[PDB]
Formats: structure tokens, C-alpha cells, sequence
RNA sequence: UUGGCACCUCGAUGUCGGCUCAUCGCAUCCUGGGGCUGUAGUCGGUCCCAAGGGUUGGGCUGUUCGCCCAUUAAAGCGGUACGCGAGCUGGGUUCAGAACGUCGUGAGACAGUUCGGUCCCUAUCCGUCGUGGGCGUAGGAAAUUUGAGAGGAGCUGUCCUUAGUACGAGAGGACCGGGAUGGACAUACCUCUGGUGUACCAGUUGUCGUGCCAACGGCAUAGCUGGGUAGCUAUGUGUGGACGGGAUAAGUGCUGAAAGCAUCUAAGCAUGAAGCCCCCCUCAAGAUGAGAUUUCCCAACUGGUUAUAAGAUCCCUCAAAGAUGAUGAGGUUAAUAGGUUCGAGGUGGAAGCAUGGUGACAUGUGGAGCUGACGAAUACUAAUCGAUCGAAGACUUAA
């Protein structure tokens, strides 16, 4: 159907309380020196070594 | 009367002393130890705990629940019994076992007794009205656009709302259901299994607590 | 095993294509679901190639496209690929998660022969 | 096959039963206890189906008795069946012989081996 | 059941019957071997009679795992007592008919 | 119900009857308990208490009502916009066509009757059904629970025994007690009978390829056909509504004056329903009245803080769980999945060769070979290395 009453800009923000996106869950590569994403190949330099 | 914990292995069938074929559920129990003994003098009822599945010992990696944790091991070391999965309480048994855990073997049960077997039902997720509540379905062919949906969900404008208990689609199964007046075809000791007359709630490997009938 | 967003024989075709591409190239960058599924398909052909008989060559020939390398793919398998993996008992591949893809967000992995 | 289902039904698996097969022809002996007296009521028919479960395995025997074809489905390890005796053995080319549920005359026949 | 052209295994002139009602209980929707039904004769007619179900394609279970399926269905008309209105029964007939105190029928049958 | 009024709605409150789903009243159809009978018994009639559950399937009609058929313990009466069309139909009803009878000079109208005829919507709020997160419950946790309160279930038949006794010329024919077994309805499960089973096995048809034969592959509803494992199922297989209490309604009383007697009542004391509260099944401490038992953890500095502990996750392998999240099984100090090797079960005798035939083909090698989900075993591949969060316990009085 159609909305019977326009939504306040309070109820809106409450409903968007959970419209987050978490961080990826990354770590630092002990070889590359930088941040990789855990259980993935290192972006910067090469290896996985797991 | 001493109920036991066990694991539903499967179903098989046997042949009585008149060839009267019996379908029978194999429920295997082992390591049933009695850990704690609840008495009204400290907590207001009588009961005994029993643990069923042995776990490993405490570890420091310990990242999967295959290993006990330190509270669980303090609790199980009170009884000088290894940490265990599936601690469950038994009321209605006159407390006559030892706070020190002694093995409750299946030999507590004789064949010609009667049993009730509690286990969680088998899960079936979000199963809709016809499958979940045994509702009828709409006609299929005489120009109908109503096949498997629920019917109406109330009266018109003199109720003006849906009543609590209205049957609607949702998640199905998974409940703690109990069956009653089952019998024990055979208590196989030294293989540590019980054969019950019928088929009990829960999937395979589903925990089932056996006890004597309330009737 | 797990349906791959495809119809039945379309899925069969995709799996045959990937197993041929793998034993031709020795490593391919694919999607993680496709890699999980091809892992249990390209690894039942290396078994047939470690057997070596005529019946095994034909059971392998019925799950393997025709592409010449010059050799074939089947000669590649019952020839020089099956000999390298002569000692190990299964586990002839691996998957390496590259990470998310652009345009999809598809989880891209690199599957390969060990 | 679980090792715990098996090894608990070992007290029921029987050994005095021959090795028949679908397409074969058996005489099965069964102990009626109907009334107060028992008798060994033979049943002679062609084996149509033979499933397998170990201690849950069954088999079906069919016969066009007289204008009416009747199938009976026994378990193998029933302590009611005294003996099976294999009159014939036929060449059938398949496991379950369901086409014989729509054949009566020269069509519902079987070979020798 | 509730519309089923049973055949008559008993030479009472009727040769085919239509199941009109299954007797017993309010809302019973199916009858099996050893169950009085109300039927009407469709072939030789046109009158209501009460038959028993001598055979059945679905067969019975026999309470020991012994299923007995028949090739087709069949009834036998009954008098006020369980005695068959006719004279000769035809074809096989199951045991549970023998058990429901239809002894005058199982006698006449060619083989059980 | 048929009406009366014309108070809300004509900037729209959608019709009758069926389908799905129900829920409420009691003026009770059945089952439960009684009084009185012109109640011998069986069977009844009429009142009285009782709403716990149950209350059929067809023919004809758009039909409701209504008649008939075959049963049943019974085939209740009503309200909820004559419940329910943002849940379904659209048969009749009042759209445009056409025709009949009738009326009209006529265009056209029905007292009518008949054949044909677009039923729109992506759910914002409340409501209901499931399922998560935040904070709270004066330290941080893990586990087991009590249960205030809420929900479910609650139906009945027929045989045999008392006993052919009681009552009755005879006919007939029991109350109360005891079992067996069914219908309908719930519910759990897949051993069994069947169903399905689009990464299983086999047969066969056309045509196109793998250079050719043999062997296979593509497409043709999964080309078609015969079987069918795990799982999901009912029509299959188990169990349930038992047994008892406490207070009661109609009712029957016991003692007893008011009223020297009579009196079930005013004092007082008993008995007495499928109904009430229990018992049985489930959910439940956000029960802010936030319960309880066990176990674990607890130090270094500046009024307070810190990272850390026990513990829990992010991330990964998964399924007995699943829309997602959550719930479970694991994360190498490892059997979580895949592979490999053995099985089970399924199909049903692989290719190659040899032989017998001129050929289609047949026999042996050989219960052969292939085998998704089922069982074990084996670290061969992958669950790496890592990171995030998370206490050190306020204030009075009393002992």
C-alpha cells in the first residue's frame, strides 16, 4: 500500500540506527609490513605463508 | 527411575517372542555421571544433575568448545568427574545417588518398564501456514489465486485487530517435545544402549533424556 | 553438491570447462564457490590418471573437453601431470583467497595444482 | 551400517536361508497360528523385488493364484518363515520386476538360466 | 472409497458396485479389508446393499511386517447377519476377513 | 427477520452464495449431573445445572433457506459491516450486444426469462507470527535451574462380562462396576509400505562431433523409459486425551430452632458435574517484584584510570541449525570439510579380450563395473600468522 502519514526525521534516523557497515576484520602482514585482510593473500607484496 | 541422558543413534527393528515385529529406536548412553545434588536445604527443591559427554581438559588456545573451560572444570572437579557436555537435572527421582559422581549405567532400566523420552524436535525453518499448522489450501484450478496462503486473519472492523494466537507462518520445529508411555525393548549392557519402542524426538545424535513415565 | 546459480547441465558444462582449464594452465583465478566445487572434480580425474588403464582413460575422457596444448588435455593428465602426484594420497589442489572483486564483490580465489 | 545399530541386531540375522534373487521362483513356508492350531501354509511364487537393509531387508513374492494376482512382502529374518526352497532360477536383466504387475499370460513368464 | 467401483467376488447377480458410504464413526473417509460398506449395484440392479471388502489393491499389513497386496479390489454382499447374500465366493481373500467373524464367507472362498 | 425514522458516510463505507481462517454468546444438538412423570425394563416426555470438547459426506438449485440420499453420539441456534473480496472466486445481482412474453403510436420499460461479458495495490503506522542486537538486574563471567504468570490438550463408538441376572405374561431387557478394540483429532519420527529424489545405475531414439571402427560427449521437457541412496514426506509407523484430588452448580441430605410441632439453614456438618483450581504437555526472572545453586577471575599506578584476567568474539572449515543474523560441531597442542582407502546401500553383469555365429547378437573372464548426500579410518588441501572486547566491586541501618 501507500504510507498513510509521512515519516518524521526522528523515526527515520532510528530506523537507520542499524544501517552501519562494520570494518573488514583486517590484520597486519608480517612480511609485507602493511594491512592485509585475514585469511587472504597479501595485497602489497606477494605471499600468504600460512 | 533414574533417568539417563543419551544420544539417538538411529532406528532398527526386532522380532518379539511371537514374531511380532517391533520398530525400535537405538539410544546410546555412556559416561552418565552425577555431578551436583540439589537439596531443599540450600536450594528449594530436590534434584540431581547428570553429565553425559566427556570433553577434553582445560587448554589455553581453547577456541571451539571441544575443551572444557575453567568454571566447567571446577564444577566437574567438585565431583571428581571429567568435564562433560549436556548437564541436565532430574527431579522426581528420590535423591539416592552420590554427590560424588558414580556412573549411572543403562542397567538402571529393565525391559518391561515404561518410559517418557524428552528431546528437542527436529528443525524446519520458516515453514508457512499449510506445512506448519496443517491448514487446508485454496482450490487450484477454478480461476483461484489463493493456493497456500493463510486465510483471513480476523473479523472486519468490529474486532479491528488480530488476536494473539493467530496462526501465521514462522519458524517451525525445534521445540522441547516429550513422548510418553514408551517401552524398553532391551537394555544392551557392555555395548551401553537402550532400545525403545517407537521413535523419539530429535535428529540423529540429538540428545535425549530418558526417564520413567509420570503416569 | 551445491548449486552454482546455474541450471543442471549448464553447471555440468561449467565444471568440465574449469577442470580442463585447470589441468591445462595449472592455476586459475576463479570465484570461491566455483573453486570449492571444482576442487572435488579436478581431483577425481588425477585419481583416474594415477590409475592409467584404458578404462580409466575413457572414464576421464567423458569428463574432459578437447583442447590441444602439441598435446591434448587427456595426454597431459595420463602423461606428465599424473606422474608428479604419484606419492601423495589425495589433496592435489589448494585455494587461496585473493579477496573481493570489483563490480561484484565476488570472493575471488586462486585454485591450483599442489 | 553404524557399528551400534549393527552388532545389536546380530541376534536376529539368520543363516538357514538360501541365496535367491529376483526373477527366481520360491516356495516359502509360513507358520499360521490362526485359531488355536498352527500349520505350514506354502506359498509358491516368483520373486519380484528384493530390497536390502541388513536386519530390515524384505522381499516380495508374486503369484497369479486363480484369476487374481497377489503379492506378499516378507522380511527375510522373520521367525515365521520356516524355509525357502528355490524351484527355478530365471534370466531377468534387472532388479525390480514391476512390469509383471501388468502381465498375465504368456507375457508374464520368465526363463531358465 | 465414497466413490469407487468395486467388483463383486460373489455370484449374487451383482457384478459391480459403487461405494456410497463407509459405515462406522462420523466422518470416516476410508475402509480396508474387513469393512462393511454401503454400495449400489451398477451392473448385473439399482438398489442399495451392504458389502464387505474381501480384497484391496493397497493390501493389509498383518501385524508382523507381512504385506499382502492384491491385483484388484473386490467385495461380497452381506445379509443382516454377516452371511453372504450369494452362494459362491471367487478368488483369494485375506485373513482379517476370517477374524472379524465372517466365518460363513471365508468357508466359501476358494483360498485364503 | 419484515419494517419505521433519516442521525454518520454520495471530493466512493464494494454486493449474495461458496473457499481459507476462525472467535464469541447460550435461549444445549451430543457427551456429563439431577427433579417430576400418565417412568415395569429398554426407550422416552418436560423442566433444571452445565459452553470442556464435538457437531458428516453427497444429489438438485447462483442460491440462503429447502427437499431427498447414506450415515452419526450428534448432524444446535445465533453475533462478529447477515465475520472475513489491500486473503480467493465472481455463478446470481443492476453496464454496453441479442432474443422471447408483455406493455408503449413511438423512442423504449419490466411483473419478467434467457445466452455473452477487464475483480487494481511494491505495507508507512498499529495489530499479529518468528527472529536478533542495546542497556538493564551495584564487580566480570560459564552452566544448571525454580516459576509468578501465559498458552496446549480436554471428543466419542461398538463388542465381550456382570447377565439373558434385575423388571417383566411374554415380548423384551438393563443402572452401577471390568476389559478389548475402533472413528475423528493432535503430535513425533522414516524401521517398515509407498512418494519424490535435475552431480546415482542401466536401456533406447534422432542428429552433430571426439580423423575412422569400438567407446563416448552435446542438444532434443531431465529427449524418453525401468529402478533408486541421503534428505524432505503420508496415504506409513509410535504415542496422547490416564489416574487421581480441593472447592462447587442443580440436587440429596444430617442435625436444628426462628414457629412447644414442621423444617436441607438461619448457627453448624456432609455428599454432589465432561464444567472451576489442581495433576499432564510446553514457554517463561525485561517476573524493572529483574529470583536462585554451583564454578571461575581479581593488580599496578594516581578524587580515578589502565590495559588485562576468567570469558566472548572478528576471521576461517562446516551442519544435527538456518531467509540473514542466531544455534550447534571444529580451527593443527586439530578428524570441521574436501581428497585417498575401505564398507554399506543402488543399479544390474563395465571396457578389453577370447570364444560361438555370415550377421543382429550370445557365453566366460566376473555379482562385473560405476556409484550425491550414509559409516568408518588417513593430516595428503584448507581451517595460518593475527586482532577486538572484557573486572578490580556505591551508599545507609542491623546482626
Amino acid at each position: 500500500a501507500v504510507p498513510k502519514r509521512r515519516t518524521s526525521k526522528t523515526r527515520k534516523n532510528k530506523r537507520r540506527t542499524h544501517f552501519k557497515i562494520s570494518v573488514p576484520g583486517m590484520t597486519e602482514c608480517p612480511n609485507c609490513g602493511e594491512y592485509k585482510l585475514s585469511h587472504r593473500v597479501c595485497k602489497n607484496c606477494g605471499s600468504y605463508n600460512g | 527411575t533414574k533417568g539417563i541422558l543419551g544420544r539417538k543413534i538411529g532406528m532398527t527393528q526386532v522380532f518379539g517372542e511371537n514374531g511380532e515385529l517391533i520398530p525400535v529406536t537405538v539410544v546410546e548412553a555412556k559416561e552418565n555421571v552425577v555431578l551436583q545434588k540439589k537439596t531443599v536445604e540450600v536450594d528449594g527443591y530436590n534434584a540431581i544433575q547428570v553429565g553425559f559427554e566427556d570433553k577434553k581438559a582445560y587448554k589455553k588456545d581453547a577456541k571451539s568448545n571441544k575443551y572444557a573451560n575453567k568454571p566447567a572444570e571446577g564444577h566437574a572437579k567438585k565431583a571428581d568427574a571429567a568435564p562433560k557436555r549436556f548437564i541436565r537435572e532430574f527431579r522426581n527421582v528420590d535423591v539416592d545417588a552420590y554427590e560424588v559422581g558414580q556412573e549411572v549405567s543403562v542397567d538402571t532400566f529393565v525391559a518391561g518398564d515404561v518410559i517418557d523420552v524428552t528431546g528437542v524436535s527436529k528443525g524446519k525453518g520458516f515453514q508457512g501456514a499449510i506445512k506448519r499448522h496443517g491448514q487446508s489450501r485454496g482450490p487450484m484450478s477454478h480461476g483461484s489465486h489463493f493456493h497456500r496462503a493463510p486465510g483471513s486473519v480476523g473479523m472486519a472492523s468490529d474486532a479491528s485487530r488480530v488476536f494473539k494466537g493467530q496462526k501465521m507462518p514462522g519458524r517451525m520445529g525445534g521445540n522441547t517435545v516429550t513422548v510418553q508411555n514408551l517401552e524398553v525393548v532391551q537394555v544392551d549392557t557392555e555395548n551401553k544402549v537402550i532400545l525403545v519402542k517407537g521413535n523419539v524426538p530429535g535428529p540423529k545424535k540429538g540428545l535425549v533424556e530418558i526417564r520413567t513415565s509420570i503416569k | 553438491y551445491r548449486k552454482l546459480g546455474r541450471t543442471s547441465d549448464q553447471r555440468k558444462a561449467m565444471l568440465r570447462d574449469l577442470a580442463t582449464s585447470l589441468i591445462i594452465s595449472e592455476r586459475i583465478e576463479t570465484t570461491e564457490a566455483r573453486a570449492k566445487e571444482v576442487r572435488s572434480v579436478v581431483e577425481k580425474l588425477i585419481t583416474l590418471g594415477k590409475k592409467g588403464d584404458l578404462a580409466s582413460r575413457r572414464n576421464a575422457a567423458k569428463t574432459l573437453r578437447n583442447v590441444e596444448i602439441t598435446q591434448t588435455a587427456l595426454q597431459k593428465l595420463f602423461g606428465e601431470i599424473a606422474e608428479r602426484y604419484t606419492e601423495r594420497q589425495g589433496g592435489y589442489t589448494r585455494i587461496l583467497k585473493q579477496g573481493p572483486r570489483r563490480g561484484d564483490g565476488a570472493e575471488s580465489v586462486i585454485i591450483e595444482l599442489v | 551400517n553404524h557399528k551400534l545399530i549393527e552388532a545389536v541386531t546380530k541376534s536376529q540375522l539368520r543363516t538357514d536361508l538360501p541365496s535367491f534373487r529376483p526373477g527366481d521362483t520360491l516356495r516359502v513356508h509360513v507358520r499360521i497360528i490362526e485359531g488355536t492350531r498352527e500349520r505350514i501354509q506354502v506359498f509358491e511364487g516368483v520373486v519380484i523385488k528384493r530390497r536390502g537393509g541388513g536386519v530390515s531387508e524384505t522381499f516380495t513374492v508374486r503369484k497369479i493364484s486363480s484369476g487374481v494376482g497377489v503379492e506378499r512382502t516378507f522380511p527375510l529374518h522373520t521367525p515365521k518363515i520356516e524355509k525357502i526352497e528355490v524351484k527355478r532360477r530365471g534370466k531377468v536383466r534387472r532388479a525390480k520386476l514391476y512390469y509383471l504387475r501388468s502381465l498375465r499370460g504368456k507375457a508374464a513368464r520368465i526363463q531358465e538360466i | 472409497q465414497q466413490e469407487t467401483r468395486l467388483k463383486v467376488a460373489d455370484n449374487s447377480g451383482a457384478r459391480e458396485v459403487l461405494t456410497i458410504k463407509v459405515l462406522g464413526g462420523s466422518g470416516r473417509k476410508t475402509a480396508n479389508i474387513g469393512d462393511v460398506i454401503v454400495c449400489t449395484v451398477k451392473n448385473a440392479k439399482g438398489d442399495v446393499v451392504k458389502a464387505v471388502i474381501v480384497r484391496t489393491k493397497s493390501g493389509v499389513r498383518r501385524n508382523d511386517g507381512s504385506y499382502i497386496k492384491f491385483d484388484e479390489n473386490a467385495c461380497v454382499i452381506i445379509r443382516d447377519d454377516k452371511g453372504p447374500r450369494g452362494t459362491r465366493i471367487f478368488g483369494p481373500v485375506a485373513r482379517e476377513l476370517r477374524e472379524g467373524n465372517f466365518m460363513k464367507i471365508v468357508s466359501l472362498a476358494p483360498e485364503v
